RNA sequence: GAGU
DNA sequence: CCGCGTCAGACTCGTAGGATTATAGCATACGTGAGGTGGGATGTCAAGT
DNA sequence: ACTTGACATCCCACCTCACGTATGCTATAATGTGTGCAGTCTGACGCGG
């Protein structure tokens, strides 16, 4: 995974339990960001139609 | 499902899904395998008089 | 049925000579079959499949936990 | 109210009641157009059965007070031609 | 077709030919190619109807304008495919088969008919043997069976007149043969000249089935099928999976072997085929047949060609699987959404965050409506185009039907009715759902990526209840118990204690403010620290009595912390509450006081408003946890060395030999318990305080700021346990099982363990994970059981006006007062006036509902035993008073008549145990119990009185107890029983009776792990009976030659040492039996099972000298491990495994006819005339000495009281106190308080039915077992008129058995037993008036209880008017 | 049956949002509940605004402390990134470097795996100083790990608290918080569990053959089971209209469900109910278990 | 493989 | 008292994909569903009505 | 606003055709067999014996 600079501390209920604070600059580095291959399938069949 | 002291260095006591499948499911230790009759075994260092 | 019969017989065959499978092509050239009549005749050899079959490999569903009535137009086209 | 329905709660007497008696005027605000009394402050019908009943301008006795007399209205206007089919009858 | 009842019935069959529309002759379903059916087919279009919508099946005839045209070729009628699942096709069974169902399932009703064992009519049905039908010859009458030549040897010399036959057939006939009438009446003349007990009880349920098949109307001959019904194809549909294959239903294929079999069987009998083949086909048709009802009941099922049993019509109702459970009583619903729950710190009580794609989805429909009524789109066609765009107009529309809407968010498991709560949407961004924390608690949820449940109440009805008697705001109060349970936790809690808690110094000590604002002000300048002590000119509001404002004006002493808080404290609160440093104590109290006497509203908004707070000031305060945090104490390893090093010294000194397995396992332990503690203590002082750094040479202390301490004496999180395992020492553990290891961790979480000692603890992790899986499946099921019993019982009646009603004490079970009279009463009506000599002579008006401040008064009062109006108690039928309830506590006032009280109780008791599985076993990870029961000590100054035991003197000089009735009690100045202690037997004692003992002094001490057996005179011990190996076994050593013997009990006695008692005998200097002093035995002390006889035979004993001790390892469960199955099994009416015994009625009770050891009891009354003898076992134990002037329901054994007995002595009142405090033990050990209401509410539906003696107008006679309700109604109505009486006996049933007794069978068939018990309702011919809730339900009416109530009754009325 | 078949492969860059499921190595788990802005996040006297911040109250009933130890020595790793990144603008002789870094791996009195680094060429020197110039990554193997006090000693070389706690300015008020915190590198990591997966919700679509009850799961369009547990919540209240939507308008009537789809667009709200399917479908199989089961008028 |  | 038998055993959701069979052939009689063309039924137009 | 007749396009029904379907007949002698997994739990109420 990535290392964080981490702060154990309450905030105002925004880490209430468990919950979890993080900062726009994740996003802004592009941490943290997946890239999924999804696949899909196109099926033409035969029906007696 | 309970925890065999022969488990020791040889299956992760400590690695199982939790819920119904819990105890029975286990990861092999590290440095453990498969004896000649797929018996568990640990390699161990000798100690010859002290 | 005696059609289904001679196919499967040759199926073995054919897997052995090949050292794989047949192709309806290759199987149509050795009956003197029309390939579309081949085609139709492996579809027919499809048994009946329960539709009470658990598909979930965790005891989750009979099968009819998939199967919707498509006969249905919907309440959207209804209204 | 809005946070809290209890206040309504507590004028009719029981929460069952209140909510029954509440969906009949809210029902009936939906239904016949019928004309809310407190100025709207777009407020759904929930919110404005609960309100009337708040004040206890709404009782499930008046609810059924309302019905009669405008029953009564009904009756008495199609006197005319409730009469003619009636004449017809026998 | 609007319906009042449902009646159910054996199917005639030629009433199965009526609902039968054509004859299933062929197996095939369709052809190959063409999937259209086939003419007398499985899927016939001609029998069940047409595939396709008014279409016939050649296809000439089609659209509307034909309806019920019959098209002349194909015979196909135009209608609405929808008849293929109504119409019911048939089969003509050529061998008329008999239905499984009345055979294998017990008891089998034509096994109970016919008093037939099984194997007899399975030889018969099965071709191996012939019976007699009809014996013109006296030699064989009803039922012989005959072989194959003994039938011949039968034949050839009789015949004519002698009547045989085989199979299913020849029971068919026997069925119509058998006089339904005559034998009825002959039963009852057989009983009137001669009844030995247990014919007479077999002849008695025989008389019933009877009676109730013939009133019923159903014809035995029933029981053998000719006609075959067979479902409708829609249910057992075949279709084609778009691969171009095909799936069917199990149901097919059993049907498809039905109808082959069949056919060879027409074959075959117009083949004329030879006998042995016939018979064989006639099993296998039996065997199809009997498949397709119930699958593998006979024995070997058929498979799916798999390997998979194929599924029954039996699998498709009954099974958890089947249509009741899965379809029924519950199922798929739109309108609903589903997602990840994300804490919504701003959001307030009555709201949650609902994600913009999933509200647009949900709210579909109300979006059309509103779009072609503005007129935003032209047609509803036109609005789904628009919606599928998604246009900036499309969410303000949105807005307006949210606004005001009210949603329901559920989680699984719905542990109680605030599983679900409904909270006003407020529309998000993403795709995550917004939870409110306060309503946390009660979810049980915790963001850790649970997910919840949306859904829509569509009308105004449901968006009214939902708003109503849904809301968040609307239900703060535990149903369960009547406190809060949407509450302040964790961050908040934290916050608040950083505020309250105080500090020397700082900045701007000894400030005098001018009112709170300023306070604030001061912190957020800088020049004043919130923990600073501080003067502040304060106003505290008063509550009047008729509710106006007390402006109180003057000096308070608190900190800057507490001035803020007292701004957000509504007005009208005394400061005295936030005048201390608020824990979760504290938090909890305020909003509770709050509640009782402000009110709703109020409360609502100032539980919010302390949320927010909390959370600010978590954020200021900056707390967190640090490696420093944690911090070991000072002499941890020297503490531990010490104890270890001694420990040492007690192994080597084992080697020497005054050392026992016992005493050394008992030292090793003892030692490192007191050695943990301390090490605990010296921890929690060093965490605790801190402060003591130099005031500029000399020291000072005050309470330090640590994080994790903080959080501890918060209840943020943390508790005591954790923290020592963190920061101490981890201590001991608990083996794979029952097993506790003798070395502990020394080591902490701080340092770290290793190998070993990590290894160690995985033994208890994995095992209480375990545990937290498979430990709570039982506590479900049980819960779902409790729900089944509980659901009749609603409010139909403010007051019948019972005066009857149940003794309520404060409980002061043996060590305390663990629950007064106060909490359990509070809120109920009380059944008459209590006098006690108190302040005043007191006098309490009864049918009164006690609330709070009635309890208060009469808190001054003292009074110690109430009697309360009761569930129970109640004189109403088929539910209960608003009266004898009392407070709905989810609500605080009166319960609302209608409201379902049952299933209220049910969801409280069943919430809790499933709760307190889970989380014992997923954070202790290890096993512990408090069992050292060592020494008693006396709290406060006051006089010793006893009550209960007779002890007898000794040389050391204790007065040791031998009494099992002793307990230790405490008088104050002027007479009064405060304090209490449970003292067992062996126990030595140091002030007797009479003497005062001073402050915290020594006065009761014994061993723990060891019950001697102590012997009251002296003299010489004398061996009897203690053999070795047949009872008692050899450990003997070597040195001077030293042993000690164990007596062992039943496990390891060979077979000849069963009946032998070992005691020991207490003879004198000279020989013969000393007696004990005044009294006649000749003291022989039956040592137990495993009696470890330190003492052996030559070493003459003083008086009070141990002759053995009994040892009893009580590992220590606690949890809901064992308790659960106790809870359990009282509420199952369960026999523990040695009931005491009772006496029966009054008088003057004596000895008789003595066996061996076997105590007899003749109790002659010295009122009643009769004489009650009952033989007693020798094993068992007597607490009588001879002559009594006794009470029913008087107990004399030993042990755990059977529920059954108790009721049938004592009665009702007593049985059900049992039943409450018995269960409320269990539940108490976790600290889990629940009302005695609830479980009351259980006993009364387990009470539900009762045996009549003595005949009315009606359907009764000796020894049926009638429901109360009936028996009530009957009451009525013949006590008016007059007719014969009946005399009655209340029953107890638990749980299972009575929630199957009640008269709703589809109530009981959606419980268990399906298949049975629908086959006794429907040999009973039973109508189902469908007065209860689940029934309804599954009917999709209106249930009778709460919103319900008016509908129903208006229904009830319209039963009168015809 | 199958003429032909084409597979498709998208691409998706999915970015992390409020909702995603993110853990440690230490069993500590928890949801995005909001992304700040990097102004409201607490800040260094440096001026290094902070990454994440989770909750302490989270720590101490778990117990789990060995994150605190990982979350500390992780500070320090990175203030050997600190400094050395410092060295590196600051350009220098290799000499300098070489003596920072190699008295930094020999920093345990007690160490097994000595790096005495010397021989060493130019290349290899100033190459590994940019590698490590992110943050020194350490070894403390499985229970024969670094003891807190090296612990405490490398934090002195990071020229930051020892105790791995610094007190913290709020980037919104500019209050600094009364007291440190514990702040540092802790190995993060998103799960397979990706809230746009999570996401599902269901008006109408297909519903089942048999039962004519909404299907399950998102792969059908399904509906949520409301099961018992449910039913029991709503008969606790007395909420009876709403349970009879679940069982009816909801799930198997199909007059039903239609009229009041109908009903709520026009504004009525009337429900209406019908006879659920799933009944019907009890009625007949008792039936074909040759049990009469008739429902009696009135 | 999630959580209670 | 042992016997053996019978009946129970959480909540919701989420993700992967379905076939192996052994099996003779045919000559004849009968029925069932379909293409290919004419009669009858409506559709479309142009004037003239 | 309407009808009439001419000419041109579309819809319904019955006939010959061809493949598809149903059932019979076979001769060295062949004649007592298949078959698996279920289970382990576990307290439980109940009848049978
Ligand atoms: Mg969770
Ligand atoms: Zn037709």
């Amino acid at each position: 995974g990535q290392n964080m600079r981490v702060a154990f501390m309450p905030w105002n209920g925004y880490n209430f339990e468990d919950s979890i604070l993080v900062s726009e600059r994740v996003v802004q580095e592009d941490r943290f960001t997946t890239i999924h291959i999804q696949e899909l399938a196109c099926v033409s069949r035969d029906t007696k139609l | 499902r309970d925890v065999h002291p022969t488990h020791y260095g040889r299956v992760c006591p400590i690695e199982t899904p939790e819920g119904p499948n819990i105890g029975l499911i286990n990861s092999l230790s590290v440095y453990a395998q498969t004896n000649e009759y797929g018996f568990l075994e640990t390699p161990y260092r000798k100690v010859t008089d002290g | 049925i005696e059609t289904i019969n001679k196919l499967n017989r040759i199926s073995r065959q054919m897997l052995q000579e090949m050292g794989r499978e047949p192709t309806p092509e290759e199987l149509a050239e050795r009956m003197l079959m029309p390939e579309d009549k081949i085609r139709k005749v492996l579809k027919i050899a499809k048994e009946p499949i329960s539709m009470e079959t658990p598909i979930g490999d965790d005891e989750d569903s009979h099968l009819g936990d998939f199967i919707e009535d498509t006969t249905l137009e919907l309440p959207l086209d209804s209204a | 109210a809005r946070v809290t329905v209890q206040d309504a709660v507590e004028k009719i007497g029981n929460r069952f009641d209140l909510v029954l008696v509440a969906a009949r005027r809210a029902r009936q605000m939906q239904v016949g157009g019928k004309d809310p009394l407190v100025p709207e402050e777009n407020d759904k019908t929930t919110v404005i059965a609960l309100r009337e009943i708040e004040e206890g301008l709404i009782n499930n006795q008046i609810l059924d007070v309302r019905e009669r007399q405008e029953q009564q209205e009904q009756e008495a206007a199609e006197l005319q031609a409730v009469t003619a089919i009636a004449e017809g009858r026998r | 077709e609007e319906f009042d009842a449902i009646k159910i019935a054996l199917a005639s069959p030629d009433m199965i030919r009526s609902w039968s529309f054509g004859e299933v002759k062929k197996p095939e379903t369709i052809n190959y190619r063409t999937f259209k059916p086939e003419r007398d087919g499985l899927f016939c279009a001609r029998i069940f109807g047409p595939v396709k919508d008014y279409e016939c099946l050649c296809g000439k005839y089609k659209r509307l304008k034909h309806r019920g045209v019959i098209c002349e070729k194909c015979g196909v009628e135009v209608t609405q495919t929808k008849v293929r699942r109504e119409r019911m096709g048939h089969i003509e069974l050529a061998s008329p088969t008999a239905h499984i169902w009345f055979l294998k399932s017990l008891p089998s009703r034509i096994g109970l008919l016919l008093d037939m064992p099984l194997r007899d009519i399975e030889r018969v049905l099965y071709f191996e043997s012939y019976v007699v039908i009809e014996g013109g010859m006296t030699n064989l009458e009803r039922q012989q069976i005959l072989t194959e030549e003994q039938y011949l040897d039968a034949l050839e010399e009789f015949g004519d007149e002698f009547d045989a036959k085989m199979g299913a057939e020849a029971i068919q006939a026997l069925l119509k043969s058998m006089d339904l009438e005559q034998e009825c009446e002959q039963l009852r003349e057989e009983l009137n000249e001669t009844n030995s007990e247990t014919k007479r009880k077999k002849l008695t349920k025989r008389i019933k089935l009877l009676e109730a098949f013939v009133q019923s109307g159903n014809k035995p001959e029933w029981m053998i099928l000719t006609v075959l019904p067979v479902l409708p194809p829609d249910l057992r549909p075949l279709v084609p999976l778009d691969g171009g294959r095909f799936a069917t239903s199990d149901l097919n294929d059993l049907y498809r072997r039905v109808i082959n079999r069949n056919n060879r069987l027409k074959r075959l009998l117009d083949l004329a085929a030879p006998d042995i083949i016939v018979r064989n086909e006639k099993r296998m048709l039996q065997e199809a047949v009997d498949a397709l009802l119930d699958n593998g009941r006979r024995g070997r099922a058929i498979t799916g060609s798999n390997k998979r049993p194929l599924k029954s019509l039996a699998d498709m109702i009954k099974g958890k699987q089947g249509r009741f459970r899965q379809n029924l009583l519950g199922k798929r619903v739109d309108y609903s959404g589903r997602s990840v729950i994300t804490v919504g710190p701003y959001l307030r009580l009555h709201q949650c965050g609902l994600p913009k794609k999933m509200a647009l989805e949900l709210f579909k429909p109300f979006i059309y409506g509103k779009l072609e009524l503005r007129g935003l789109a032209t047609t509803i066609k036109a609005a789904k185009k628009m919606v599928e765009r998604e246009e900036a107009v499309v969410w303000d529309i949105l807005d307006e039907v949210i606004r005001e809407h009210p949603v329901l968010l559920n989680r699984a498991p719905t542990l109680h009715r605030l599983g679900i709560q409904a909270f006003e949407p407020v529309l998000i961004e993403g795709k995550a759902i917004q939870l409110h924390p306060l309503v946390c608690a009660a979810y049980n949820a915790d963001f850790d990526g649970d997910q919840m449940a949306v859904h829509v109440p569509l009308t105004l009805e449901a968006q009214l209840e939902a708003r109503a008697l849904m809301m968040s705001t609307n239900n703060i109060l535990s149903p369960a118990n009547g406190e809060p349970i949407i509450v302040p936790s964790q961050d908040v809690v934290l916050g608040l204690y950083y505020m309250t808690r105080d500090c020397v110094n700082a900045k701007g000590e000894g400030m005098v403010l001018t009112g709170p604002k300023e306070a604030e002000r001061l912190y957020r300048s800088g020049l004043a620290s919130l923990h600073a002590r501080v003067k502040v000119r304060i106003t505290e509001y008063e509550k009047d009595a008729n509710g106006e404002l007390v402006a109180k004006t003057s000096l308070k002493d608190t900190t800057v912390g507490r001035a803020i808080l007292w701004m957000i404290v509504p007005k009208g609160l005394p400061y005295s509450i936030v005048n201390q440093a608020l824990g979760k104590k504290a938090i909890s109290k305020m909003l509770n006081t709050c509640y009782r006497i402000l009110g709703l509203k109020p409360t609502v908004i100032f539980a919010d408003q302390i949320m927010y707070t909390g959370f600010a000031y978590a954020a200021r305060s900056g707390a967190s946890v640090g490696i420093d945090d944690m911090v070991i104490p000072e002499k941890k390893h020297e503490i531990i060395s010490e104890a270890e090093a001694e420990v040492a010294e007690i192994q080597e000194q084992f080697q020497s030999g005054l050392v026992t397995a016992g005493e050394r396992y008992n030292k090793v332990i003892d030692i490192w318990a007191a050695a943990n503690d301390r090490v605990s203590k010296a921890m929690m002082d060093n965490l605790q305080t801190e402060t003591v750094i130099n005031r500029d040479g000399q020291e000072e202390k005050q309470v330090s700021f640590n994080s994790i301490y903080m959080m501890a004496d918060s209840g943020a999180r943390g508790s005591a346990a954790q923290i020592r395992q963190l920061a101490g020492m981890r201590g001991l553990m608990a083996k794979p099982d029952g097993s506790i290891i003798e070395t502990p961790i020394t080591a902490n979480f701080r340092e770290g363990l290793n190998v070993l000692q990590y290894f160690i603890s995985t033994h208890g992790a994995r095992k209480g994970l375990a545990d937290t899986a498979l430990k709570t499946a039982n506590s479900g099921y049980l819960t779902r059981r409790l729900v089944d019993v509980a659901q009749d019982l609603v409010v139909t009646e403010d007051d019948c006006g019972t005066h009857e009603g149940i003794m309520m004490t404060p409980v002061i079970e043996g060590g305390d007062v663990k629950e007064p009279l106060r909490d359990r009463v509070l809120g109920r009506v009380t059944a008459e006036d209590v006098l006690k000599p108190g302040t005043a002579d007191i006098l309490v008006p009864r049918n009164t509902l006690l609330h709070e401040q009635w309890c208060d008064l009469l808190e001054e009062n003292s009074v110690d035993a109430v009697k309360v109006r009761s569930v129970v108690s109640c004189d109403t039928d088929f539910g209960v008073c608003a009266h004898c309830y009392g407070r709905d506590l989810a609500r605080g006032h009166i319960i609302n008549k209608g409201e379902a009280i049952g299933v209220i109780a049910a969801q409280s008791i069943g919430e809790p145990g499933t709760q307190l599985t889970m989380r014992t076993f997923h954070i202790g990870g290890a096993a512990s119990r408090a069992a050292a029961e060592s020494s008693i000590q006396v709290k406060n100054k006051g006089s010793i009185k006893l009550s209960n035991v007779k002890s007898v003197v000794n040389s050391s000089g204790k007065l040791v107890i031998t009494s099992r009735n002793t307990e230790l009690k405490l008088i104050d100045e002027f007479g009064r029983t405060k304090e209490s202690y449970k003292v067992p037997y062996g126990a030595v004692l140091a002030k007797g009776d009479g003497e005062q003992v001073a402050g915290g002094e020594t006065v009761a001490n014994w061993d723990p792990h060891t019950m001697p057996v102590i012997t009251e005179v002296s003299g010489f011990v004398r061996f009897t009976d203690m053999i070795d190996g047949q009872t008692i076994t050899r450990q003997t050593d070597e040195l001077t030659g030293l042993s000690s013997l164990v007596v062992l009990d039943s496990a390891e006695r060979t077979a000849g040492g069963k009946d032998l008692r070992p005691a020991l005998k207490i003879v004198d200097a000279q020989g013969n039996d000393v007696l004990i002093p005044g009294t006649d035995m000749p003291a022989q002390y039956f040592l137990p099972g495993k009696a470890i006889v330190q003492l052996e035979d030559g070493v003459q004993i003083s008086s009070g000298d141990t002759l053995a001790r009994i040892p009893q390892e009580s590992g220590g469960t606690k949890d809901i491990t064992g308790g659960l199955p106790r809870v359990a099994d009282l509420f199952e009416a369960r026999r523990p495994k040695e009931p005491a015994i009772l006496a029966e009625i009054s008088g003057i009770v004596s000895f008789g006819k003595e066996t061996k050891g076997k105590r007899r009891l003749v109790i002659t009354p010295v009122d009643g005339s009769d004489p009650y003898e009952e033989m007693i076992p020798k094993w068992r134990q007597l607490n009588v000495f001879e002559g009594e002037r006794v009470e029913r329901g008087d107990v004399i054994s030993d042990g755990p009281e059977a529920p059954h007995d108790i009721l049938r002595l004592r009665g009702v009142h007593a049985v059900t106190r049992y039943i409450v405090n018995e269960v409320q033990d269990v539940y108490r050990l976790q600290g889990v308080k629940i009302n005695d209401k609830h479980i009351e509410v259980i006993v009364r539906q387990m009470l539900r039915k009762a045996t009549i003696v003595n005949a009315g107008s009606s359907d009764f006679l000796e020894g049926e077992q009638v429901e109360y309700s009936r028996v009530k109604i009957a009451n009525r109505e013949l006590e008016a008129n007059g007719k014969v009486g009946a005399t009655y006996s209340r029953d107890l049933l638990g749980i299972t058995k009575a929630s199957l007794a009640t008269e709703s069978f589809i109530s009981a068939a959606s419980f268990q037993e399906t298949t049975r018990v629908l086959t006794e309702a429907a040999v009973a011919g039973k109508r189902d008036e469908l007065r209860g809730l689940k029934e309804n339900v599954i009917v999709g009416r209106l249930i009778p209880a709460g919103t319900g109530y008016a509908y129903h009754q208006d229904r009830m009325r319209r039963r009168a008017a015809g | 049956g199958v003429l032909k078949i084409v597979k498709v492969y998208l691409a998706v860059k999915r970015r992390i949002q409020p909702g995603d499921k993110m853990a440690g190595r230490h069993g500590n788990k928890g949801v995005i509940s909001k992304i700040n802005p990097i102004e409201d996040m607490p800040y260094d006297e440096n001026g290094t605004p902070v990454d994440i911040v989770l909750n302490p109250l989270g720590v101490p009933s778990r117990m789990n402390i060995g994150q605190i130890l990982e979350t500390h020595l992780g500070m320090a790793a990175k203030g050997i990134g600190d400094k050395i990144n410092a060295m590196l603008k600051q350009q220098q002789e290799v000499a300098k470097l070489r003596e920072f870094i190699q008295r930094a791996y020999d920093l345990g009195a007690d160490v097994r795996q000595k790096v005495d680094l010397s021989t060493f060429s130019d290349e290899e020197v100033m190459r590994l100083a940019e590698n490590l110039r992110k943050g020194m990554p350490i070894a403390t193997p499985v229970f024969d790990g670094a003891k807190e006090a090296e612990i405490k000693e490398l934090l002195k070389l990071g020229d930051l608290p020892t105790s791995g706690q610094i007190r913290l300015y709020d980037g919104r008020t500019g209050e600094q918080f009364e007291r440190p915190v514990t702040v540092g590198y802790m190995y993060m990591l998103k799960l397979n569990h990706l809230v746009d997966d999570k996401m599902h919700a269901r008006s109408t679509g297909s519903y089942s053959l048999v039962t004519q009850q909404p299907l399950g799961g998102k792969a059908q369009f399904g509906g949520q089971r409301f099961g018992e547990m449910e039913v029991w919540a709503l008969e606790a209240y007395g909420a009876a209209y709403t349970l009879q939507e679940m069982l009816t308008v909801k799930s198997d009537d199909v007059n039903g469900r239609t009229k009041m789809y109908k009903n709520i667009v026009d504004g009525n709200h009337q429900m209406e109910p019908g006879m659920p399917e799933s009944f019907n479908v009890l009625l007949k199989e008792i039936r074909s278990l040759g049990i009469n089961i008739e429902l009696e008028d009135e």
